């Protein structure tokens, strides 16, 4: 029916709202993520298949992002991406401690399949969707036409990641249950940072392509958090 | 008669490397599969059939593929972009590792899971009409004829098949995909 379009309206609305004032959304969520981390600090055989696994990874993000580049976009585009991700990953794990969980599991072993099951698609999708857009007569409407054209795309994609996790939860198995728990709440992470924040880092750095500088803070953020995520992992599965 | 020669020895060449990586593959996951019980020595175990077979039968799977695609109709056009190929490959490492390191208390709940599991991926790196088809084919008869190479109920019955249509599946996309190069 109408739902779509009545979706697109208010979501474009919503990019209209992403675009009007940047930092506070950056602020309030560079606060969230930190206040969810916070309680995760003060709360040969064996070998070969990870390493081997951690190097698929590595490649599979250097391909999404060679694929991902488009014109009037720097490389850290990409880094915002890793940080996305990472971040929505660590929001999960600290926010699961919240409500009393076993931690029976190596975080270690287990980040890549994570990574690969919520992937990079659904941000890459509306870079193209956006830049498609022209670059005349608007720089912020831009992306507001862009997000509103792909919403239905990005919503029916979310949609068949939690059927399949729900499935996937409905296994008596335990490990398995935890496992579709983690990802499931790393999914709806990426969905919400996602808007907020990749939607407006978009919106900056398309504003200082066409004038001509948010990249460098989230950049520095983010190698911040990716450091403490390298260090949260390192200790725990060795 | 060079370039003739040019276009058979691309072929060549493709299907070479995909039997190596089929049999760094097969290495690999027999490492994984038997953490249970000279390092470099204690990898390299069961020297005489699988790195073969796997192999053989990862570039055959490859080669062949593209050839019936071509040769009757249209090509394949979805996700399959280098990264869903990479995306396939850890996927099917992660199954294969699933295979192991985990207890159930039945059967059914392996055989269910690996089943499902493997038709969503399906599902999500390649939604072809045909490549069941040839899946389903190749699994049935690397069970068969490792179920007669045994005249010479656990594990043995449940994931060697499932695994070998997975394997299956991600050979013929990576074979489609670098025929798609050219
Ligand atoms: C890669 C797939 C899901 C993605 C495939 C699909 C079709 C749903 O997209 C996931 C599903 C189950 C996951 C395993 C669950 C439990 C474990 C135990 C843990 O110790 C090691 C990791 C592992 C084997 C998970 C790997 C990723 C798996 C296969």
């Amino acid at each position: 029916e109408r739902l779509r379009e009545k979706i697109s309206r208010a979501f474009y609305n919503h990019g209209l709202l992403c675009a009007s004032y940047p930092i506070p959304i950056i602020l309030f969520t560079g606060f969230c993520i930190l206040a969810c981390c916070y309680p995760l600090l003060k709360l040969v055989a064996e070998l070969i298949p990870l390493v081997t696994t951690y190097i698929i990874l590595f490649a599979y993000i250097y391909f999404s992002t060679r694929k991902i580049d488009m014109v009037k976009s720097k490389w850290g585009l990409a880094l915002a991406a890793v940080v996305t991700v990472l971040s929505s990953l660590l929001m999960s794990v600290g926010l699961c401690t919240l409500f009393g969980l076993t931690p029976t599991l190596n975080g270690g072993e287990i980040f890549p399949y994570l990574v690969v099951v919520i992937g990079l698609e659904n941000v890459l999708v509306l870079t193209k969707s956006v830049v498609s857009t022209p670059v005349d007569l608007e720089v912020k409407l831009r992306i507001a036409q862009g997000l509103s054209s792909e919403s239905w795309s990005i919503m029916k994609n979310m949609a068949t990641e939690l059927g399949i996790i729900l499935i996937g939860y409905f296994t008596l198995v335990p490990a398995i249950q935890e496992f579709c728990l983690f990802a499931v709440v790393g999914l709806v992470s990426d969905f919400f940072l996602q808007m907020l924040f990749f939607t407006t880092v978009l919106s900056i750095d398309i504003r200082r392509m066409e004038l001509a500088r948010l990249a460098q803070r989230l950049i520095m953020a983010g190698t911040v958090v990716w450091i403490g995520i390298l260090v949260y992992t390192d200790p725990a599965g060795l | 008669i060079s370039s003739v020669t040019s276009q058979s020895v691309n072929l060549m060449i493709r299907g070479v490397v995909l039997f190596f990586i089929g049999v760094f593959l097969a290495l690999v996951l027999n490492l994984l599969q038997i953490q249970r019980n000279d390092v470099i020595a204690s990898i390299f175990s069961s020297a005489w059939w699988v790195p073969p077979c796997c192999g053989t039968a990862s570039a055959v799977i490859g080669l062949l593929y593209p050839s019936i695609d071509r040769h009757l109709g249209e090509p394949h056009k979805f996700k399959r972009e280098w990264s869903s190929v990479m995306r396939c490959v850890a996927v099917f490492v992660g199954i294969n590792h699933a295979s192991a390191k985990v207890d159930f208390d039945n059967n059914i709940q392996l055989s269910l899971t690996l089943a499902a599991l493997s038709i969503g991926l399906w599902w999500t790196f390649d939604r072809s009409r045909s490549g069941f088809g040839l899946g389903v084919g190749i699994a049935f008869l690397a069970t068969v004829v490792t179920q007669l190479l045994v005249y010479n109920f656990l594990y043995v019955r449940s994931w060697l098949p499932c695994i070998f249509f997975a394997g299956g599946i991600t050979m013929g996309n990576i074979g489609r995909q670098l025929a798609m190069y050219e």
